[PDB]
């Protein structure tokens, strides 16, 4: 890299270069600036409402909270020491601050410890089959922490239930709250329990003296909606000023890229967020903070 | 009665701008030259999606109910435009048999032909709409621009109209090749 | 078979160890695609 | 390198996440096999 | 059957459930702030109660 001839010498792995033209390198303009542009929303996301909820739902009837149009400070969660399980699939917790999403769904419920592992893509068991199913392509964070101090009592807490029987496995995020008598055999039950006619639900035995495997764990599952819409749920990351007619490393709503931003003459319709190409390559953007 | 939707029911599939390109997309679209049941109020079923076209110069049709039982103890979406405001609510309403609480959402906004696509399959309700001045269902091509993406997550298997000739068609999952002009407007489509 | 066709998305969403697996899938696919292209062009050039 | 050459065996015996990996190996192998075939045929066609 | 120039024996104490963090590409208090193994770590980790 001393001189061009030296580049050539290295390219040809030869000290002697013959007459000719030799392609040795690939020139590129390096970006001068880093641009971050996120929509100017100041609204913390109500994560406490979910995490600091006094009562959780039974796993069979898991609650779903939708999060939208707010700045999510994810540090509050991954820097907290409150959680035994904080498993993120298809995303990294550190990276979360720099990402936007159309919607986030916070699915809250309670299970026993040994079943926490069933809250993950493509797992099997009572929970994963009949109570709560995560898809194989789940892009989200699962948070679980022991709640023996809260959900267990002397005598056994039986308020939390789980579905024990079902005619088929649940589809991802399919919620079944039916109490229909399970027909285990060939005889119709007609809503009457008996032989081969069982109640589909069953209580959890939560005593403080229970094995950690059988102790209660509160679980909140965050599902990030990576869809083509204006992204509302954004990280705390600070927006900077727009720079035009320069090679810059730009970031619009967590969309990375390096390019020269120029005022466009394209006739975007009001709803259209950004433009693509013949080749399906992004080639135009509508600014988040500015129209 | 029945008419044919010659090439009506085309909308912009996503919020991406494309110009001077032919782009193939698979979505719930109205099949070309499909039957539209014509009405001059009934509890019509909602399938994958529904297309509503109303030819109403005097603008009698104010809104639609979308729901399952369309009664109490099931969240039933209501859209009622009244002059300035297109009131939208998803309360468990107790409806009338012939109409004309627990609110989890609320929003507030024949020559006249209004075409509307309602699709609830994304899991949030999508409305696409276009108004075209006209001279049955007209022969020609229009693209419907999205209006509102209500993140309501209401289960809808049936719909009613609140009131004027209106034609109802059903969206089906079909691949469509769409032509975009210089301005990125869908000007032609092919039902594959 | 990667999470995203966009290479930047993979890096922005995932930490390097995890990203490596997804990037490898993209590399394998893209390199194969280009080998296919080059081979067809060699054959086509010979015809020309 | 997949557990079974038979596609149906993989699906019936393995759960979907595990099956996808094994099917991918079969796809990669079968797709490569067909690319090899097509390439040899174009070369052979050019000779003809 | 193997030779090496140097072997480094890094010794310390943790609680049980944190043993899992002593491995390449793990996250948590230990793996982040206390002791980090490289993604390409080539060695043996030994842990006993
Ligand atoms: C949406 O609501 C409809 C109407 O309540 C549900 O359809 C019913 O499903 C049950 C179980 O299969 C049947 O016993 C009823 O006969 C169905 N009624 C009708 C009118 O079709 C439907 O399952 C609900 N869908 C969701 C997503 O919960
Ligand atoms: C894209 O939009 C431009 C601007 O509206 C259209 O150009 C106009 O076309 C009309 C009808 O031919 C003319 O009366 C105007 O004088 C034109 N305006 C300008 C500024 O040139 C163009 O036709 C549109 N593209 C299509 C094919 O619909
Ligand atoms: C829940 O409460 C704890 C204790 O007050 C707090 O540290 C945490 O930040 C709260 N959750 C929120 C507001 O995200
Ligand atoms: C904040 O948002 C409003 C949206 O109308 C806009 O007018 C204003 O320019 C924005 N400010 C910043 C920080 O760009
Ligand atoms: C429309 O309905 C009539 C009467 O059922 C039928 O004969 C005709 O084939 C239909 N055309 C279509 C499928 O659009
Ligand atoms: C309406 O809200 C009340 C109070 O939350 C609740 O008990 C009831 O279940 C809701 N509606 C119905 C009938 O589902
Ligand atoms: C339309 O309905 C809304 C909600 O009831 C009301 O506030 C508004 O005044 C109405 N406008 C009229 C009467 O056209």
């Amino acid at each position: 890299a001393l001189d061009p001839l030296s580049e050539t010498k290295c390219t040809l792995k030869s000290f002697t270069v013959e007459k000719g033209i030799y392609q040795t390198s690939n020139f590129r303009v390096q970006p001068t600036e880093s641009i971050v542009r996120f929509p100017n929303i100041t609204n913390l996301c109500p994560f406490g409402e979910v995490f600091n909820a006094t009562r959780f739902a039974s796993v069979y009837a898991w609650n779903r909270k939708r999060i939208s149009n707010c700045v999510a400070d994810y540090s509050v969660l991954y820097n907290s020491a409150s959680f035994s399980t904080f498993k993120c699939y298809g995303v990294s917790p550190t990276k979360l601050n720099d990402l936007c999403f159309t919607n986030v769904y916070a699915d809250s419920f309670v299970i026993r410890g040994d079943e926490v592992r069933q809250i993950a893509p493509g797992q099997t068991g009572k929970i994963a089959d009949y109570n709560y199913k995560l898809p194989d392509d789940f892009t989200g964070c699962v948070i679980a922490w022991n709640s023996n101090n809260l959900d267990s009592k002397v005598g056994g807490n039986y308020n939390y239930l789980y579905r024990l029987f079902r005619k088929s496995n649940l589809k991802p995020f399919e919620r079944d709250i039916s109490t229909e008598i399970y027909q285990a055999g060939s005889t119709p039950c007609n809503g009457v329990e008996g032989f081969n006619c069982y109640f589909p639900l069953q209580s959890y035995g939560f005593q403080p003296t229970n094995g950690v495997g059988y102790q209660p764990y509160r679980v909140v599952v965050l599902s990030f909606e990576l869809l083509h819409a204006p992204a509302t749920v954004c990280g705390p990351k600070k927006s900077t000023n727009l720079v035009k007619n320069k090679c810059v490393n730009f970031n619009f709503n967590g969309l990375t890229g390096t390019g020269v931003l120029t005022e466009s003459n394209k006739k975007f319709l009001p709803f259209q967020q950004f433009g693509r190409d013949i080749a399906d390559t992004t080639d135009a953007v509508r600014d988040p903070q500015t129209l | 009665a029945y008419t044919n939707s010659f090439t009506r029911g085309v909308y912009y599939p996503d919020k991406v701008f494309r110009s001077s390109v032919l782009h193939s997309t698979q979505d719930l679209f109205l099949p070309f030259f499909s039957n539209v049941t014509w009405f001059h109020n009934p509890v019509l079923p909602f399938n994958d999606g529904v297309y509503f076209a109303s030819t109403e110069k005097s603008n009698i049709i104010r809104g639609w109910i979308f729901g399952t039982t369309l009664d109490s103890k099931t969240q039933s979406l209501l859209i009622v435009n009244n002059a300035t405001n297109v009131v939208i609510k998803v309360c468990e309403f107790q409806f009338c048999n012939d109409p004309f609480n627990n609110c989890t959402f609320e929003y507030v906004s024949f020559k006249n032909l209004r075409e509307f696509v309602f699709k609830n399959i994304d899991g949030y309700f999508k409305i696409y709409s276009k108004h075209t001045p006209i001279n049955d269902l007209p022969q020609g091509f229009s693209a419907l621009e999205p209006l509102v993406d209500l993140p309501i997550g209401i289960n809808i298997t049936r719909f009613q109209t609140l009131l004027a000739a209106y034609y109802v068609g059903y969206l089906q999952p079909r691949t469509f090749l769409l032509k975009y002009n210089e301005n990125g407007t869908i000007t032609d489509a092919v039902d594959c | 078979g990667a999470i995203s066709s966009v290479l930047n998305d993979i890096l922005s969403r995932l930490d390097p160890p995890e990203a490596e697996v997804q990037i490898d899938r993209l590399i394998t696919g893209r390199l194969q695609s280009l080998q296919t292209y080059v081979t067809q062009q060699l054959i086509r050039a010979a015809e020309i």
